């Protein structure tokens, strides 16, 4: 099968800037009729991949000039110019000169966006579900920037490592921001073993970690 | 002009599911077709092709699903099809079908294919209320298989809203949303809720109450 490589990983642009993102298949693309049959497809968050360049150079329609494709052979470069906030997502290089169809991995495009410390907001189990035997405790740490950031529980000064469970959105398509939610999940009895809980967030906007905490 | 697919859901290893096709505002007849899956672990994944009639119908297969995976065409359904038999937990991902070579190369919304022995399991919903600015939320915990559908105000609380990532821990998934209005928002006005799961036929509307 034909390998499509992609490089960078992630590439984190800022508005207005060009983007570039490098595709390199194991094999040649270009075929006996003069086509070269690499494809670049954008992928939104929440959304499928859609068709942004066919054969190389070619815009499918609805596609900006703002977007284009270049190279030959085994070696291709996607340019987006001018970069707008809209333009966040997977970028994915694909073959069509052999069978099977093969993809690259993807490469993301981030937009870089003034840092933003996260709003944090905890709470406590509802008591329908402490009624049923379970206790969650969540934490929202909402639009922030840049993406990486560290959540620490800790139960009366300690921290908890086990029943923690994360979940990350990508980057918001409308304010370049990121968001993340984190639970910790106990039962009744563990968590009435225990009055004190606080979320912990680490991020560049501050020196010290932001804490929201309540005493059950 | 639109590709709608369909057919998918939750199978147990070993089962069989067939996906459907169906074009709108265009005729198939004239191209290529093809299905796409997609999976956090393999990203896009080629699975099959069919070719024009005056190709004699011509297909291809990934080497992972031959023998297992028939695609077929009925042009006069203006439709392709995906049948899957002995169907693998590896098989799991969102299927696309889409024209290649073609003024209509879109790859529709997809249908998710949940190849598990997990058993269909109805969602726990729990209201998420405070102990300038006020976040509330909801828990929408132990359920399977995706997909969940989380809206507030039955979609008209559309901003400051954050949905977030379904997680699966084993054989259950765990979601949350968040939605942040002014505090002279609430409680003075309703924010509610509304959680539907079309596996276990669940819809739930959780107000969320002071205290
Ligand atoms: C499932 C995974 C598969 C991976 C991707 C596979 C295939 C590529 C996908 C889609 C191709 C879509 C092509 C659409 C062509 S119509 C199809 C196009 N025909 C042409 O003549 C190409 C255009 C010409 N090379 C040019 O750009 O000047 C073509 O690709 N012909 C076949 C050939 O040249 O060999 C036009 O309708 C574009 C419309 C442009 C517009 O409206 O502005």
């Amino acid at each position: 099968d034909v390998v499509m490589t992609q490089t960078p990983l992630s590439l984190p642009v800022s508005l207005g800037d060009q983007a570039s993102i490098s595709c390199r298949s194991s094999q040649s693309l270009v075929h006996s009729n003069g086509n070269t049959y690499l494809h670049w497809f954008l992928q939104k968050p929440g959304q499928s991949p859609k068709l942004l360049i066919y054969k190389v150079s070619n815009r499918f329609s609805g596609v900006p000039e703002r977007f284009s494709g270049s190279g030959s052979g085994t070696d291709f470069t996607l340019k987006i110019s001018r970069v707008e906030a809209e333009d966040l997502g997977v970028y994915f290089c694909s073959q069509s000169k052999y069978v099977p169809y093969t993809f690259g991995g993807g490469t993301k495009l981030e937009i870089k966006r003034a840092d933003a410390a996260p709003t944090v907001s905890i709470f406590p189990p509802s008591s329908e579900q402490l009624t049923s035997g379970g206790a969650s405790v969540v934490c929202f740490l909402n639009n922030f920037y840049p993406k990486d950031i560290n959540v620490k529980w800790k139960i009366d000064g300690s921290e908890r490592q086990n029943g923690v469970l994360n979940s990350w959105t990508d980057q918001d398509s409308k304010d370049s921001t990121y968001s993340m939610s984190s639970t910790l999940t106990l039962t009744k009895d563990e968590y009435e073993r225990h009055n004190s809980y606080t979320c912990e967030a680490t991020h560049k906007t501050s020196t010290s970690p932001i804490v929201k905490s309540f005493n059950r | 002009v639109k590709l709608e697919e369909s057919g998918g859901g939750l199978v147990q290893p070993g089962g069989s599911m067939k996906l459907s096709c169906v074009a709108s505002g265009f005729t198939i007849s004239n191209y290529w077709m093809n299905w796409v899956r997609q999976s956090p672990e393999k990203g896009l994944d080629w699975v099959a092709e069919i070719r024009l009639k005056s190709n004699n119908y011509v297909t291809h297969y990934a080497e992972s699903v031959k023998g297992r995976f028939t695609i077929s065409r009925d042009d006069s359904k203006n439709s392709v099809y995906l049948q899957m038999n002995n169907l693998r937990p590896e098989d799991t991902g969102i299927y696309y079908c889409t024209p290649i070579y073609s003024p209509f190369a879109y790859w529709g919304q997809g249908t998710l294919v949940t190849v598990s022995a997990a058993k269909t399991t109805p969602p726990s919903v729990y209201p998420l209320a405070p102990g300038s600015m006020v976040t509330l939320g909801c828990l929408v915990k132990g359920y399977f298989p995706e997909p969940v559908t989380v809206t507030w105000n039955s979609g008209s609380l559309s901003s400051g809203v954050h949905t977030f990532p379904a997680v699966l821990q084993s054989d259950l998934y765990t979601l949350s949303s968040s939605v942040t209005v002014p505090s002279s928002t609430w409680p003075s006005e309703t924010v509610t809720c509304n959680v539907a799961h079309p596996a276990s036929s669940t819809k739930v509307d959780k107000k969320i109450v002071p205290r």
